């Protein structure tokens, strides 16, 4: 085993101290230098979109009620920006040389990373969720703009609370873990636990939630739309803003449900990667681990990782 | 809705002068509620905006010499003119405003004329 002791101790593989190797660590090493190509070049092409409506929103009575679009946009920004390390230094520290060499818990060659993909990747969820119950709010109550509004602390204290707490909870004996060559400081890439417990349900949660007021919103102005016969005009003016909560709601929650279905493959498919790992390691290299999936799916994996925050383009544009 | 509260203006205010505006077929919160002028003229202006409570914002060559409130229970915002002179003289509109939903609603008949 590559470790001994964190130079918890750093045991990974059910013993006191070891680590998985650094290259060819589960995939072919054919798919990475084109992954090397690709990831960049979707992740830059997406923090460059994502960064123009941050731009305009620097710059209609009020913004009370559309408010945590810029929080979300801000917060996909910086997941883009630190996946922007994907082949931004051309050096890989974060793969430390041979030192925690695989990744260190509780050591500064990972730490610097992981408290900012995870903490934002929860914080856009959550100001995803809470535009949810913002429009929630605004359309089945009577509330305004400045009403809601009046809640704002509140709802900045849960955004930025909970992936707070979240990473506050991962210390020395909880679970900070590593990344492949083509990858940043992230909990879970080796763990299955970690994404089990905290990773996959808070999304899982956070969706469900979203789904649910998010429809009992929309279906709640659908009693409005008809049933009221007096200023016609609006309805196909008004549907420019359904229409466009449909839009954004679509291409919101389609990379999310897809990487919860990522997670649950992982869920039910990295027990076998170990299992079979005492007949492909021992030497170098059920019946086999992986398959076609080695990028079609762990590729769409970080796609759709990335491409959550791309509704915020086709819901600015909507409004000129 | 919109009451004509008019005489002619004084017939060249009194004592003073009011006009009342006032909403009951509404569903969503009226936001912004306020009025606008035309002189008759090429244009319509405004002249004072309420915001549910606050930020009353009187028009940038007619400041410092109005009044507008607004009441909650019934939708009613309230224009007083005091110290009027004839340049006050237009079909007054009430309007209202929700703004996530960009709908504008408009009143009709109100006139002052000196």
């Amino acid at each position: 085993c590559p470790r001994e002791l964190k130079i918890l101790g750093y045991s990974f593989l059910h013993v006191r101290d070891c680590s998985p190797p650094c290259p060819n660590m589960y995939f072919r090493r054919e798919e990475l230098s084109f992954a090397r190509y690709f990831i960049g070049l979707i992740s830059i092409i997406c923090l460059s979109a994502t960064l123009f409506t941050f731009l305009t929103f620097l710059i209609t009575r009020f913004r009370y009620p559309e408010r945590p679009i810029i929080f979300y946009a801000v917060c996909y920004m910086m997941v883009s920006l630190i996946f922007f390390i994907g082949f931004l230094l051309e050096d890989r520290v974060a793969c430390n040389a041979s030192s925690t060499v695989t990744q260190g818990s509780h050591n500064k060659a990972c730490t610097m990373l992981f408290m900012i993909l995870y903490f934002f990747t929860m914080a856009g969820s959550v100001w995803w969720v809470i535009l949810t119950i913002t429009w929630f709010l605004a359309a089945v109550p009577k509330w305004g703009s400045e009403a809601i509004e009046k809640k704002a602390l509140l709802f900045h204290a849960s955004a930025w609370g909970i992936p707070g707490t979240l990473t506050i909870i991962l210390l020395a004996m909880n679970k900070i873990e590593g990344d492949n060559i083509s990858g940043v400081c992230f909990v879970g890439l080796y763990d299955v636990d970690a994404l089990r417990y905290f990773v996959l349900a808070p999304l899982c949660l956070y969706v469900v939630v979203g789904v649910s007021l998010l429809l009992a919103g929309i279906i709640s102005l659908n009693r409005v739309r008809i049933e009221i016969p007096l200023e016609k005009e609006n309805q196909d003016k008004l549907v420019k803003f359904m229409i466009r909560i449909g839009v954004f709601s679509i291409l919101y929650l389609v990379p999310l449900l897809v990487v919860i279905g990522c997670y649950f493959y992982e869920q039910a498919y990295r027990g076998i990667w170990e299992t079979t790992w005492i007949q492909e390691r021992c030497r170098e290299y059920q019946v086999t681990q992986m398959s076609r999936p080695d990028l079609i799916l762990f590729l769409m994996k970080y796609l759709m990782a990335l491409i959550v925050g791309i509704p915020s383009v086709f819901w600015v544009g909507s409004k000129k | 809705q919109v009451q004509l509260v008019e005489s002619g203006g004084g017939l060249v205010s009194g004592d003073s002068l009011r006009l009342s505006c006032t909403a009951s077929g509404r569903i969503f919160n009226l936001d912004v509620m306020g009025w606008y002028r035309q002189a008759p003229g090429k244009r319509r202006e405004l002249v004072a905006d309420i915001t549910s409570g606050g930020k009353i914002n009187y028009a940038d060559s007619v400041k410092g010499r109005f009044t507008i409130s607004r009441d909650n229970t019934k939708d009613t915002v309230y224009l007083q003119m005091n110290s009027l002179k004839p340049e006050d003289t237009a079909v007054y509109y009430c309007n209202a405003e929700v703004e996530w939903l960009d709908m504008d609603y408009w009143g009709k008949g109100t006139q002052v004329t000196v």
